[PDB]
RNA sequence: UUGACCUCAAAUCAGGUAGGAGUACCCGCUGAACUUAAGCAUAUCAAUAAGCGGAGGAAAAGAAACCAACCGGGAUUGCCU
RNA sequence: AUUGGCGAGAGACCGAUAGCGAACAAGUACAGUGAUGGAAAGAUGAAAAGAACUUUGAAAAGAGAGUGAAAAAGUACGUGAAAUUGUUGAAAGGGAAGGGCAUUUGAUCAGACA
RNA sequence: UCGAAUUUGGGUAUAGGGGCGAAAGACUAAUCGAACCAUCUAGUAGCUGGUUCCUGCCGAAGUUUCCCUCAGGAUAGCAGA
RNA sequence: GUGGAGGUCAGUGACGAAGCCUAGACCGUAAGGUCGGGUCGAACGGCCUCUAGUGCAGAUCUUGGUGGUAGUAGCAAAUAUUCAAAUGAGAACUUUGAAGACUGAAGUGGGGAAAGGUUCCACGUCAACAGCAGUUGGACGUGGGUUAGUCGAUCCUAAGAG
RNA sequence: AAACUUUCAACAACGGAUCUCUUGGUUCUCGCAUCGAUGAAGAACGCAGCGAAAUGCGAUACGUAAUGUGAAUUGCAGAAUUCCGUGAAUCAUCGAAUCUUUGAACGCACAUUGCGCCCCUUGGUAUUCCAGGGGGCAUGCCUGUUUGAGCGUCAUUU
């Protein structure tokens, strides 16, 4: 009875979606990510899971704003606008 | 015999910035050598191909064919000249894409540009 | 189910519009190299887990 | 783990070693990279000549103390008696040690006539304007060797 | 077609607010042609041209705000130069060249002075 | 009655700063056991891994409460030893 | 100092079961309540010129044709081994088969004559 | 056995040397005399299995001594170079 | 005998390199070497040196592929089917009509909670799927469809969370 | 003698070894120092004339402004006024903008597209109710401003 049978029992949700990374590891009881530890201010992060490290780091992602960052610093940050020429 | 120390002769870098070269750098890519006569005519020895130019295939099947470049086919590479085509079995016809470096120009078509590009590099014009 | 939250009923909309086979104009692109959809999905073979 | 006629060896690498290894391959970087900057280090300079002049000295211990050894810098005693004060020995590339002293005189008489002979093979420019280019001796080591 | 730049930039502030609502109008009756029709291609710069308005209506409001506010301490926060936070809190090079009485006499009284070897 | 002072409060008070990320390298805290000893507890692995806090383009260290015992040397860092 | 980041030059390095897990819509698809786990998968041709048309077929297809330097390259597509399979040809077989030395017979072939 | 120490939904609490146990070492997601996941970790192994071309010449030992030694080592001996 | 490296033979090659096939030929005791033919299509070898991720039959070896087994075990629980017409290339299985039966309201009827997420409905339609079939489908393709002051949520408090 | 079994070969299967490829990996070296409350990294949902994904972007949505180039883009359609030109482009560059819902994530919550407060404004016969538009209200801490508390405590009133 521990088996076929008893897993038609299943059908409660232990984990939704977890608000920050939108996984299905948001524990309801818990009210608590088991992926990212939403609500708690730090991201949920281990230096024994290095798959799940890179699994998430910056670049996974679509890096809305960091991705200029170096093109502005390779050009001195500047502040204006470019005046024109000819041909 | 390669001297800089920002060029690359690394046979792997060279053929990814070929193929993913972007459409700009593609033109100049995409140049023809000018014919005799223009060539003494214009002082200058080849060109970036451009549409409405006139063109004389100088190598492969269409030796010797010649007409008005229809468009440049950056994204193949290739360039399509209109009076050079396959007919098919439905009789349709159909571009044979042709690569600038077998073609000659025959006759420019010139802008206000097009003279100051061949006035840049050192030429000198009808 | 049957009664469900906005985020809910939103995920299985946007599920639904993935549900399509390959647009066929995009086998005819120059390189175009995608044969089929290989992300297509099922209901009763796969799952979508919330 | 014991046999044959060996000598006992001490091998320490019990650690996680392999962690900690130290291969040199930027040995040719670093010296082609050491060499540009003081290539640039001489141009920012000046016709100034890269380091300092540094004192004799006797090297300590039985060991050492019959050689004579560069030291670090030229006491205000020595300053002083070859006519010159620390604050402006230092901007005349004369390096003074405030903690050295001064206990044999041969050493000081040799470390004053080399402030002497340093005095007299240099020029110093004008804080004005003029700069009347005169082409970087590149060491002062070099130039009075020791 | 489609709206040019430097023509909407002499229209005045309320030609171009009109200009707008006509590509609006406009734009929304495509739509309900889009659906009668296979394909409408001329939707595509309709919509590119309100970008064109809206970026004009936008880039002189804020011209506007600059100005009115150039030459003082506080303006708004997102006309102060981005950079970097923390580019933001480095030192301005005044609190940076400052040096302190005592040291600003000597560095007047000796300074490094430019010599050369030789004789 | 009126005005100060000290200490403590409140404002959607005027202006600002902190969080989070990343972490190869750097400053700390904390801290195993497998293992080796042909057993094993001291020891070893290791002042290592995992955990925690904090920085930079480097960090830290740094102008001697130093090394010496010499005819003395002379901030720190790093290499060869 | 630097197995991170930005930008560069390289190699007696790996060559698609190798090299990073990923040369590809790869940290994808898929599994798990979750922490996590995590693949496979590159190559027609110079060019689609990706086979008009005829015929048999319900269709898929077959048969002609046609394209091409080549379909002994047909979007199952370079070369296309092996195990294993169909057909054809040859041969042997009274409870395995295969092997050694030797010769008959059948098939097959080198060289040497001059 | 079937009207109560009854059956059962949802919500909720208890977490791994810990929980929960009308007590069987039972149950704790097909896992329980200590759950699952990753890492230390390529843990150690006197034990088991495997260890990839040809030819040529030479060619053994199961005995001595010491060993928490007796399925292992050291030592001598035999063997090659 | 293999992969890569220095030198050399001004080595082989689109008039066909490498590879693969071949009870065809030759050299070596052997590891192997050479040639013919066929297939093939872009590279490759000899000699002196250098170098290693350098040789497989085994490891209940790793990954992939394939057999004998074998057209075999099997496709037997849930009482059951039959006649005709229509459609269709094709009908034991689709649709309609007729008959025989079943569940027997503690339902094989009529709705919902959880869970699924479009399966609902229409049109088209059979390559795969539904362990016979298929013209049918919860399949494939293409579209349509979920209307609230009063039904729920939202409000309240419970164990509890914080 | 067939069949069948077996062996060899040719042709055809199966399977994907081999050979040759390589916009990838791996290692070395050189140069450089730039995330975030001025809202980062990450998430979610969206956005094309015809897109599921990858890439890109944010209701200005495979992009807007600017600058350089000087005529494409291309699977199909397409516009045509854009070709001696403030001008093509799925171009390059990028200094200006837009930047949904979120996220340290900040009015409160959040298994809810749930529920407050203030200010300006518009309509509804309205300071008070409803609706639309705009702009706001997290925490610790520093400097300062203002308003206060306490026989903590100094003086000053008659
Ligand atoms: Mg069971
Ligand atoms: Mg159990
Ligand atoms: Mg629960
Ligand atoms: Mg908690
Ligand atoms: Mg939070
Ligand atoms: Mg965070
Ligand atoms: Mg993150
Ligand atoms: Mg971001
Ligand atoms: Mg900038
Ligand atoms: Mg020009
Ligand atoms: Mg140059
Ligand atoms: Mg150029
Ligand atoms: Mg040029
Ligand atoms: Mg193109
Ligand atoms: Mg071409
Ligand atoms: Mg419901
Ligand atoms: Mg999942
Ligand atoms: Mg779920
Ligand atoms: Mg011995
Ligand atoms: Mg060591
Ligand atoms: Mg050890
Ligand atoms: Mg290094
Ligand atoms: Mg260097
Ligand atoms: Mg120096
Ligand atoms: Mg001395
Ligand atoms: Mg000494
Ligand atoms: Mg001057
Ligand atoms: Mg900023
Ligand atoms: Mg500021
Ligand atoms: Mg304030
Ligand atoms: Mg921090
Ligand atoms: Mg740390
Ligand atoms: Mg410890
Ligand atoms: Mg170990
Ligand atoms: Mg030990
Ligand atoms: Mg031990
Ligand atoms: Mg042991
Ligand atoms: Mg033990
Ligand atoms: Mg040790
Ligand atoms: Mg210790
Ligand atoms: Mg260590
Ligand atoms: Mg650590
Ligand atoms: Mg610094
Ligand atoms: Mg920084
Ligand atoms: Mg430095
Ligand atoms: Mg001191
Ligand atoms: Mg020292
Ligand atoms: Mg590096
Ligand atoms: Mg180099
Ligand atoms: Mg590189
Ligand atoms: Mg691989
Ligand atoms: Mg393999
Ligand atoms: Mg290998
Ligand atoms: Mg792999
Ligand atoms: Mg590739
Ligand atoms: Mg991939
Ligand atoms: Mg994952
Ligand atoms: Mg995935
Ligand atoms: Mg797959
Ligand atoms: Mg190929
Ligand atoms: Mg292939
Ligand atoms: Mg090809
Ligand atoms: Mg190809
Ligand atoms: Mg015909
Ligand atoms: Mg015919
Ligand atoms: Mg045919
Ligand atoms: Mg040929
Ligand atoms: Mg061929
Ligand atoms: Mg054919
Ligand atoms: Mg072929
Ligand atoms: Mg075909
Ligand atoms: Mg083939
Ligand atoms: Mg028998
Ligand atoms: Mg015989
Ligand atoms: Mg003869
Ligand atoms: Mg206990
Ligand atoms: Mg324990
Ligand atoms: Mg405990
Ligand atoms: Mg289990
Ligand atoms: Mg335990
Ligand atoms: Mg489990
Ligand atoms: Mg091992
Ligand atoms: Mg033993
Ligand atoms: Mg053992
Ligand atoms: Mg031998
Ligand atoms: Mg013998
Ligand atoms: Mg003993
Ligand atoms: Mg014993
Ligand atoms: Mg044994
Ligand atoms: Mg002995
Ligand atoms: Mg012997
Ligand atoms: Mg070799
Ligand atoms: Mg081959
Ligand atoms: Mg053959
Ligand atoms: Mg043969
Ligand atoms: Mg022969
Ligand atoms: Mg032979
Ligand atoms: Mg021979
Ligand atoms: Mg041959
Ligand atoms: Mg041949
Ligand atoms: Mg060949
Ligand atoms: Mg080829
Ligand atoms: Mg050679
Ligand atoms: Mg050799
Ligand atoms: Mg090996
Ligand atoms: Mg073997
Ligand atoms: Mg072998
Ligand atoms: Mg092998
Ligand atoms: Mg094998
Ligand atoms: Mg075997
Ligand atoms: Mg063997
Ligand atoms: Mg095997
Ligand atoms: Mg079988
Ligand atoms: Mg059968
Ligand atoms: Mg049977
Ligand atoms: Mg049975
Ligand atoms: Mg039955
Ligand atoms: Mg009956
Ligand atoms: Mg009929
Ligand atoms: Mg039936
Ligand atoms: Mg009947
Ligand atoms: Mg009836
Ligand atoms: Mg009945
Ligand atoms: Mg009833
Ligand atoms: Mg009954
Ligand atoms: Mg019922
Ligand atoms: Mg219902
Ligand atoms: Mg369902
Ligand atoms: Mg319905
Ligand atoms: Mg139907
Ligand atoms: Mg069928
Ligand atoms: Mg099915
Ligand atoms: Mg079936
Ligand atoms: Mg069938
Ligand atoms: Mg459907
Ligand atoms: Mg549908
Ligand atoms: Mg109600
Ligand atoms: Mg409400
Ligand atoms: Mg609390
Ligand atoms: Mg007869
Ligand atoms: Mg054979
Ligand atoms: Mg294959
Ligand atoms: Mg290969
Ligand atoms: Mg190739
Ligand atoms: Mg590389
Ligand atoms: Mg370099
Ligand atoms: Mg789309
Ligand atoms: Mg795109
Ligand atoms: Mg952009
Ligand atoms: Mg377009
Ligand atoms: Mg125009
Ligand atoms: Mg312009
Ligand atoms: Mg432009
Ligand atoms: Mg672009
Ligand atoms: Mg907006
Ligand atoms: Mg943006
Ligand atoms: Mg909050
Ligand atoms: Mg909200
Ligand atoms: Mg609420
Ligand atoms: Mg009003
Ligand atoms: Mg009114
Ligand atoms: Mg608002
Ligand atoms: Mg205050
Ligand atoms: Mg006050
Ligand atoms: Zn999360």
């Amino acid at each position: 009875g521990k088996g076929t049978p008893s897993f038609g029992k299943r059908h409660n949700k232990s984990h939704t979606l977890c608000n920050r990374c939108g996984r299905r590891s948001f524990h309801v009881q818990k009210k608590t990510c088991s992926s990212c530890g939403y609500p708690a201010a730090k991201t949920r992060s281990y230096n024994w899971g290095a798959k799940a490290k890179r699994r998430h780091t910056t670049g996974t992602g679509r890096m809305r704003y960091l991705k200029h960052v170096s093109r502005r610093f390779k050009n001195g940050f500047q502040t204006g606008s470019a005046s024109k020429a000819s041909a | 015999a390669k001297q800089s120390l920002d060029v690359s002769s690394d046979r792997r870098k060279a053929r990814k910035a070929y193929f993913t070269a972007p459409s700009s750098q593609r033109r100049v890519l995409l140049s023809a050598p000018l014919s005799k006569e223009l060539r003494a005519q214009y002082g200058i020895k080849a060109l970036p191909i451009r549409r409405d130019d006139e063109v004389l295939v100088v190598r492969g099947s269409k030796k010797g064919q010649e007409g008005k470049i229809s468009s440049v086919y950056r994204l193949k590479f290739a360039v399509q000249v209109d009076k050079v085509t396959k007919e098919k079995v439905n009789g349709a016809s159909v571009p044979i894409n042709l690569h600038p470096s077998k073609l000659v120009i025959t006759k420019l078509h010139l802008d206000k540009d097009r003279k100051a590009l061949i006035q840049r590099k050192g030429g000198k014009l009808e | 189910a049957a009664q469900k939250s906005f985020r809910i009923k939103q995920k299985m909309a946007k599920a639904k519009k993935q549900n399509r086979p390959l647009p066929q104009w995009i086998r005819l692109r120059t390189n175009n190299t995608i044969r089929y959809n290989a992300k297509r999905r099922n209901w009763r073979r796969t799952k979508m887990n919330i | 783990a014991i046999s044959k006629n060996l000598p006992i060896l001490k091998n320490h690498f019990r650690k996680h070693w392999q962690e900690r290894v130290k291969v040199h391959f930027d040995q040719a970087g670093k010296k082609v990279s050491r060499r540009n900057a003081r290539a640039t280090r001489a141009a920012k300079i000046a016709p100034r000549p890269l380091d300092l002049l540094r004192p004799v000295v006797r090297a300590p211990t039985v060991k050492y103390n019959r050689k004579v050894r560069a030291g670090r810098g030229f006491t205000l005693a020595e300053v002083k008696a070859a006519g010159l004060t620390a604050a402006y020995a230092r901007t005349i590339g004369i390096a003074v040690d405030h903690r050295r002293q001064n206990r044999n005189q041969e050493i000081f008489d040799a470390n004053v006539q080399r402030l002497k002979e340093y005095q007299s093979k240099i020029i110093v420019f004008p804080r004005n304007g003029k700069a009347p280019e005169a082409e970087q001796v590149l060491s002062a080591a070099a130039t009075f060797p020791i | 077609a489609g709206v040019k730049a430097y023509e909407l930039r002499t229209k005045s502030k309320e030609q171009l607010a009109s200009q707008l609502v006509d590509l609006k109008k406009e734009l929304a009756e495509l739509k309900v042609q889009k659906l009668s029709r296979p394909s409408l291609p001329k939707i595509k710069t309709v919509r590119k041209s309100i970008a064109c308005v809206l970026t004009v209506i936008n880039e002189q409001q804020r011209e506007a705000v600059r100005q009115l506010y150039k030459g003082k301490k506080y303006q708004p926060k997102d006309l102060r130069a981005k950079k970097t936070r923390a580019l933001r809190r480095a030192l301005t090079k005044f609190e940076a060249s400052q040096v302190t009485e005592k040291q600003r006499k000597k560095q007047i009284a000796f300074p490094q002075r430019k010599y050369a070897i030789k004789a």
